[PDB]
């Protein structure tokens, strides 16, 4: 039963390019939040001391 | 003058502590690791190259 | 100095909030890291498949292997969360209080 | 520098943003006793003395990202004011023995891109033609017109700013070497797949 | 290729040695003023 | 700032140390076994032929 | 087998070194806070 | 002396684009020697032609 197969997709190699891309820039979005919220906690402190 | 109910030096010290303290974890962890790029925080443009 | 006092507590409690966003923004890449190991593996395995010197047998070993693969991303997508929130589905943001 | 690629630009524009956010928010947040401190330039007057008359001036000023000439400051996208293309464009894209001599584009699906936006049509239109910056690549270009303050808000929502009433115009990059040139002589035809662009 | 990759994300390790180094004695350096700053609340109690 | 109940650089360290265990454990046998191909896991489309 | 028994069987150690640290220094602070705690009471004497 | 810092830290990044340009040199030359070598033999088989 593993010799019924479907058929060979076309252009794989364009496709799996593709998808890293996505992955690569959803993580990019993620570490400019987080250098965002750094500086968040920094001020609070400084601000709430005065 | 001399008040007892709260004092301010303390807490700026509390506060000028933290400072160090990212610093010295970044240094412990990069020498752990091997490597400069452990995270998109640290430099997401270099990280895809 | 009513007011004041009044100012200080909500500062304190926003610092908390925002450790917790730094919490889950953290256990999000984390997932991701696995998934793009899996995808390089599946890229050379397809590059190995494209030569004309292989015979037809070959051409299910590499096969199942991407089966296998391929499932890992769907299961890790459907079981990770954070705190009873599944960060991988449902193209929503989520808002923090931070004031 | 000049050894990058069009997409890692993207990283660094966004990043950027976020940076500039956090300016205006401070900016607008901060206060001393219910008085914004960063905003509006006036000056800050305090009694010292036995007799009316005896004061202290402090004056203070308005900074956000606008007052400081920030306002727009961008790092992606085409380099100077957009011109037509001529002859030996295109005998450098295609040869010197070439048949082209103008462009076409289109949607491949009519009316998707303002659908994705979420604002009624006849908001957004598509240019006709090709543009080209002042380094030799090509350009599509895009009108976007709010009708109501809701258009304004929303469109912000998904990370375009824009004044009502007030055309504004965004560039989408082209590739030479994927034009079709075999169905209509003398034409290169260019079709945005816009129902799934990033 | 490997050569270019490796001049993008590999570390120092003689950068980072100095940076620990620098990072202890500071860290270190904090505490004792921190132990001072509490005491000159004392002074007050001797005023009774 | 300052804990003592838990300590998390000496788990991120821990959790770091295993990925050079593996590779010489790898590297190791591979000399002594004296070929690439020791089980179907290295890779099983080659080990048929 | 003996892999498989050594998996289920034997300890780790840098958790447990770990562990042990982390033992002793709740020790230390818990008598140091006892006495500070025992000495309290002693203000009461001075009212009389 | 902020405005020294200012020059630190962008003197700093100025150091890696170097390297860069360094490996891009590097890389071209590499594919340019199979170039020459392939030529070198053709000459020598023309030799033999005449």
């Amino acid at each position: 039963l593993s010799s019924i197969t479907s058929g060979a997709s076309s252009n794989p190699l364009a496709k799996l390019d593709a998808a890293l891309a996505d992955v690569d820039t959803l993580r990019s979005s993620l570490g400019a939040v987080q250098n965002r919220f750094d500086s968040v906690i920094s001020n609070l402190g400084t601000t709430v001391t005065n | 003058a001399q008040v007892i109910n709260t004092n301010s030096l303390s807490l700026m010290t509390q506060n000028n502590l933290n400072t160090s303290q990212s610093a010295l974890n970044t240094a412990i962890q990069r020498l752990s690791s091997g490597l400069r790029i452990n995270s998109a925080k640290d430099d997401a443009a270099g990280q895809a190259i | 100095a009513n007011r004041f006092t009044a100012n200080i507590k909500g500062l304190t409690q926003a610092q908390r909030n925002a450790n917790d966003g730094i919490s889950l923004a953290q256990t999000t890449e984390g997932a991701l890291t696995e998934v793009n190991n899996n995808l390089q593996r599946i890229r050379e395995l397809s590059v190995q498949a494209a030569t004309g010197s292989n015979s037809a047998s070959d051409l299910q070993s590499i096969q199942d292997e991407i089966k296998q693969r391929l499932e890992e991303i769907n299961r890790v997508s459907e079981q990770t969360q954070f705190n009873g929130v599944k960060v991988l589905a449902k193209d929503t943001k989520m808002n923090i209080q931070v004031g | 520098t000049g050894s990058n690629s069009a997409s890692d630009l993207q990283s660094i524009q966004d990043e950027i943003k976020q940076r500039l956010e956090e300016i205006n928010r401070v900016s607008e947040q901060t206060q001393f006793n219910g008085v914004k401190v960063l905003a509006k330039d006036t000056k800050m007057n305090i009694q010292v003395g036995a007799n009316d008359g005896e004061i202290i001036a402090i004056d203070l000023k308005e900074i956000t990202a606008k007052t400081l000439g920030l306002d727009g400051f961008n790092v992606s996208g085409p380099k100077g004011t957009p011109a037509a293309l001529v002859a030996a464009d295109y005998q450098a894209a295609y040869g010197t023995t070439t048949n082209v001599t103008t462009t076409a584009v289109t949607e491949s699906s009519a009316n998707a891109l303002a659908g994705r936006l979420g604002v009624a049509n006849g908001s957004v239109a598509l240019a006709a033609t090709a543009e080209k910056d002042d380094n030799g690549n090509w350009y599509a270009t895009v009108t976007i017109t709010a009708g109501s303050a809701t258009e304004v808000s929303t469109l912000k929502a998904k990370g375009f700013e824009v004044e009502n009433g007030v055309a504004k115009e965004f560039y989408i990059a082209l590739d030479p070497q994927s034009a079709d040139v075999t169905t209509t002589a003398g034409t290169a035809a260019f079709a945005l797949d816009t129902a799934n662009i990033q | 290729l490997s050569a270019s990759r490796s001049r993008i994300q590999d570390a120092d390790y003689a950068t980072e040695v100095s940076n620990m180094t620098r990072a202890q004695i500071l860290q270190q350096a904090g505490t004792s003023v921190l132990a001072q700053a509490n005491q000159t609340t004392q002074n007050v109690l001797s005023l009774l």
